[PDB]
RNA sequence: GCAUGUGGUUUAAUUCGAAGCAACGCGAAGAACCUUACCAGGCCUUGACAUGCUAGGGAACCCGGGUGAAAGCCUGGGGUGCCCCGCGAGGGGAGCCCUAGCACAGGUGCUGCAUGGCCGUCGUCAGCUCGUGCCGUGAGGUGUUGGGUUAAGUCCCGCAACGAGCGCAACCCCCGCCGUUAGUUGCCAGCGGUUCGGCCGGGCACUCUAACGGGACUGCCCGCGAAAGCGGGAGGAAGGAGGGGACGACGUCUGGUCAGCAUGGCCCUUACGGCCUGGGCGACACACGUGCUACAAUGCCCACUACAAAGCGAUGCCACCCGGCAACGGGGAGCUAAUCGCAAAAAGGUGGGCCCAGUUCGGAUUGGGGUCUGCAACCCGACCCCAUGAAGCCGGAAUCGCUAGUAAUCGCGGAUCAG
């Protein structure tokens, strides 16, 4: 995991959009590309559409899904089975 | 007073110093038998003496560096024989029969490319 | 925390992950590797024994 | 036991040091 | 060795870590030797020409 | 996938390097590329003068570029002007004190790189390829040489079928190490495509 | 008092140059520890021969930086005034440290 | 069982080539972004790069805001240099910049069956040929064949042949013995001083380091043979090519590669060019190839104790102290290095444990907690510690390697490289 000295990593510009959405009490959909961002408890209850290489898919953020990074909730490849 | 002989064997170099007396032998600041603690081969190193009958009539101050201990053994073993002749040029006659003056030319073979090992070719298996 | 009381926590830990709907979740669900291994070969301890299927005729003719 | 990362052999082969094969 | 990527190669990039070497000659990305800034093709070629100084052919 | 570059084989035994200097790991990378930028330019700018070798000796902030050329006047220039222009443009691209001297390849018939070239030109100028070769090899042996060999390969003539022509006289002992053997290679660039000329010249047993 | 290291690629020129320095220090009034052959640091390179595939053929090149030490104890002035007048091989680097 | 490559299938994309030996740990000696050629999305259009040209606006250049995932898009200020004419206002000009338009650049788009170069290959196999003479109407033969010998078209005898060229051999490198020159950062034999470390004096003997040399020729003896040469012995460190390297003949494969580079021809030019962010190359009902680790007692674990070589490193290797189970972190000496370091060599040796068990064998898989690199470890890094402790009890039909310091076995280094 990420070293504990440097805290966690979220892209400033996603963290940006939420603080404005919090410090105004608004719950409007967000889209981003930075899968790579951790999930601070500040994001909780929001909805973030994240890129999976093709589209943005909504990801409602509940409590228990905080330690993780956003990408874990939009798989990148499509699988059915073999026929 | 001393008699020297320089024995090498396969990346090992032995420095043999002979001085008559009891029979005791030092390698690298330890007793011969403590240095080669549990090595069977070790005894062979003192075959050059035994085959001229001068074991006991000498001591040895020896040093080795390089190789594994066995390599050091056949190097000492050379070095002693090399030394028995600077002392007594007539000893050659006794040693050359079993060829104790012969530097073992044998040595580790260059790893060659496209092999795994110099010879050990990679496996061809199936079709 | 020991015995079956520990089996509890590990079990309900994976359970969490599936219920979350995260990647490691799906991998657990579908019985695939989880820490990121290859699957085009090996990956056997996760999928148990080998369910051989049909296949084709390569490369020239037969 | 070269695959066993809890032996001297284990760390010897992985080229690492740990509890089970420390430096000095 | 598409032209742009030889130039991009030189562009000091947004992060220290997109630093990558190509061959000062062909521009080849892949088998590039630090020490010469040449690939293992170019190395071979210039070595035979005699234009890499003190670079002999080995043999032991 | 056959024969070894006759030079790199003999290199250090019967044949010398075209760059002679020392450099530690730190500096080498760039003094190399600096040489290659020099040899890049002088090669373009002097094809007219028929140039065999570009020697690059080096000190510290010093470069002794010896240029080996058939027609040494063409390099010099009328008045002495052309050489000054080079030396400045050199010391521009180098940013060091370039010391460019000129050396008269007294006999282009025993310079493989030149024999090579002369043929390639001939091939470009649309000359008969077979004759072109026998007649080149000819000229080489006529001038002392102990052996010689020229290989043109590619779309010979117009030719849909790319083949290979070659010819030799005397001994050209590519296996014999002590054999001084000059090699040179020329590339002919043509409306129908590109062909390569190798020329080997056996010069003397050492 | 004056210690000269000699590092170059070609060992003929390297060795030659060092003779031109063992004698320079003689004809000027001093004794000398001879040209000592320090070990030589080889840099090997192992390129695949062909351009594409065919990994099972390589070619081995090396880069041999040769090292000679030379010491001039009892260093006079008629010594130094015969050293900054030499320089005769090109591919040899000199470094002088009065230690 | 796992690591990699591949077939297939799947996919928005799983970039592309390699395809019997001679494709499959192969191009890749380093795919998280980059690489990167594929896919999705947002962007630029004389373009990220070359040399220019016509017309206008500008010194070049420097810093800040807006929007944005970034790219890009819009916008604010600072700045007036140089060359010529002039007293000056100022006109002209070089360079660089922007806008419009034109030559054009760019293309890892196609064709390796249009090519160069380089390589794989039969094959380090002993062959492939030419001048003259000779045989034959001629294609062609002779020589090169035959008998002996050889690793060898290597030599001997023979012969219508006598030679020669490319090949074999030799000249080059490493290893094995000795010499001369050389004494530091290496070395310690007798000696002086010792904090017991070659540490200090001192010395180069020895080891070594590394530059030049000597040495081996079937030379000697016996036996066989017209000869070449073969068997055996002596002296010798080495004996009949002493061991290993580099070195690939005329040609074959329409072999490989337009994706290293180069290049003919065909194709695209606000798109097949270029920038970016994200995804992919890592997908998984399956199949093969190459390998790692094992299935254990000639073993496993823990402790103590020995003996290497080759490399690498002053943007780095990091000794020693400290915290920490540890990865590692903080402090910090030496070293541009025969000095300082990486560095513990592991098998081995001595002691003790386990006692035939899916085990103190095996270490997959997963849960949890950390470390480091990196803008960033979800897809997809390695490492540490706790817990989990799968298959596997020596492998069917088939099949591979190796003839001596070889195989088997055990560790060590390096290239690429932030990792
Ligand atoms: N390189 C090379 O020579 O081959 C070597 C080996 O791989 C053979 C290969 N063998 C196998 O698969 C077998 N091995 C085990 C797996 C399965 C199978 O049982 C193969 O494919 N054989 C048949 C198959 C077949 C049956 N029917 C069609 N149409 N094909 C074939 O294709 N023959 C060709 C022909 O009939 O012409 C071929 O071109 C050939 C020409 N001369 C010979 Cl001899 N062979
Ligand atoms: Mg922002
Ligand atoms: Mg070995
Ligand atoms: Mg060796
Ligand atoms: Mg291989
Ligand atoms: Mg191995
Ligand atoms: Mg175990
Ligand atoms: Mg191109
Ligand atoms: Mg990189
Ligand atoms: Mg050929
Ligand atoms: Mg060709
Ligand atoms: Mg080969
Ligand atoms: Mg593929
Ligand atoms: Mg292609
Ligand atoms: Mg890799
Ligand atoms: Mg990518
Ligand atoms: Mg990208
Ligand atoms: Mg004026
Ligand atoms: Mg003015
Ligand atoms: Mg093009
Ligand atoms: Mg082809
Ligand atoms: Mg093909
Ligand atoms: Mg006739
Ligand atoms: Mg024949
Ligand atoms: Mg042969
Ligand atoms: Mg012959
Ligand atoms: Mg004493
Ligand atoms: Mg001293
Ligand atoms: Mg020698
Ligand atoms: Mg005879
Ligand atoms: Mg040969
Ligand atoms: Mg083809
Ligand atoms: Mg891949
Ligand atoms: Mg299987
Ligand atoms: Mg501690
Ligand atoms: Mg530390
Ligand atoms: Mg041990
Ligand atoms: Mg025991
Ligand atoms: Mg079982
Ligand atoms: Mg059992
Ligand atoms: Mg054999
Ligand atoms: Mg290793
Ligand atoms: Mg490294
Ligand atoms: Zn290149």
């Amino acid at each position: 995991p990420r070293s504990l000295k440097k805290g966690v990593f979220v892209d400033d510009h996603l963290l940006e959009k939420v603080l404005e959405l919090n410090a105004k009490g608004e719950k409007r959909l967000i889209k981003t590309w930075s899968r790579r961002s951790t999930i601070v408890p500040e994001m909780v209850g929001h909805t973030i559409a994240v890129y999976n290489g093709k589209q943005h898919v909504p990801v409602y953020i509940t409590e228990n899904m905080v330690g993780h990074k956003l990408g874990e909730f939009a798989p990148t490849r499509t699988y059915r089975g073999h026929g | 007073e001393q008699y020297y002989g320089t024995g090498r064997r396969k990346e090992a170099v032995a420095r043999v110093f002979l001085r008559p007396g009891n029979g005791k032998v030092t390698v690298n600041g330890q007793d011969f038998n403590e240095y080669f603690q549990g090595l069977v081969r070790a005894v062979a190193a003192l075959e050059p003496l035994r085959a001229v009958d001068a074991l006991g009539h000498f001591d040895a101050y020896i040093t080795v560096r390089g190789g594994g201990k066995s390599g050091q053994i056949d190097a000492i073993k050379l070095g002693i024989a090399r030394a028995l002749v600077q002392y007594n040029p007539d000893y050659r006659a006794k040693l050359k029969p079993l060829g104790f003056l012969t530097r073992d030319a044998r040595v580790v073979e260059r790893k060659k490319y496209g092999k795994h090992k110099a010879r050990r070719a990679p496996q061809y298996s199936k079709r | 925390k020991l015995e079956g009381e520990l089996r509890a926590e590990v079990a309900a830990n994976i359970k969490r992950l599936m219920d979350i709907g995260c990647y490691r979740g799906l991998r657990h669900r579908r019985g695939l590797p989880v820490r990121g291994q290859r699957t085009r070969t090996n990956a056997r301890t996760r999928k148990g024994p080998r369910k051989t299927v049909a296949g084709k005729k390569k490369a020239p003719r037969k | 036991g070269k695959g066993d990362r809890r032996t001297r052999r284990g760390k010897i082969w992985r080229g690492t040091y740990g509890k089970y094969r420390p430096r000095k | 060795a598409r032209k742009a990527l030889i130039e991009k190669a030189k562009r000091t990039p947004k992060f220290k870590v997109r630093a990558y070497t190509r061959c000062v000659r062909c521009g080849r990305a892949r088998s590039v030797y630090r020490f010469f800034g040449l690939c293992r093709i170019c190395l071979r070629e210039l070595a035979h020409k005699g234009q890499l100084p003190g670079v002999r052919k080995a043999s032991w | 996938g056959n024969k070894i570059h006759p030079i790199g084989f003999r290199l250090g035994i019967t044949r010398d390097w075209e760059s002679r200097w020392y450099a530690g790991k730190k500096q080498y990378r760039h003094l190399l590329l600096e040489d290659q930028r020099i040899r890049g330019l002088l090669e373009k700018e002097l094809y007219s003068a028929g140039l065999a070798r570009v020697d690059i000796e080096r000190a510290a902030d010093n470069v002794a570029v010896t240029v080996h050329v058939a027609k040494p006047g063409v390099v010099i220039g009328r008045g002495g002007e052309r050489i000054r222009v080079l030396r400045e443009e050199l010391a521009k691209l180098t940013g060091k004190n370039v010391a460019l001297n000129v050396q008269e390849v007294q006999n282009p018939n025993l310079s493989a790189p030149l024999v090579a070239q002369r043929v390639a030109e001939q091939i470009e100028r649309r000359f008969a390829v077979r004759r072109a070769i026998k007649q080149a090899v000819q000229r080489v042996m006529e001038s002392g040489a102990k052996g010689a060999k020229v290989i043109v390969s590619g779309r010979i003539g117009g030719a849909e079928q790319a083949r290979t022509e070659w010819a030799a006289q005397g001994r050209v002992p590519l296996h014999t190490l002590r054999a001084n053997i000059d090699y040179g290679f020329a590339l002919a660039r043509t409306t129908y495509g590109v062909l390569g000329v190798k020329a080997y010249i056996f010069l003397g047993e050492v | 008092k004056i210690r000269i290291k000699l590092r170059g690629f070609d060992h003929k020129t390297l060795d030659a140059s060092a003779q031109k320095i063992v004698e320079a220090a003689r004809r000027s009034g001093a004794q000398v520890s001879g040209p000592i052959p320090l070990p030589t640091r080889v840099r090997r390179f192992t390129v695949i021969r062909g351009p594409f595939k065919h990994k099972d053929s390589r070619e081995h090149f090396e880069l041999r930086t040769h090292n000679r030490l030379v010491d001039i104890i009892n260093p006079n002035r008629k010594t130094i005034e015969q050293l900054m007048t030499l320089d005769l091989p090109t591919g040899v680097e000199i470094e002088i440290k009065t230690v």
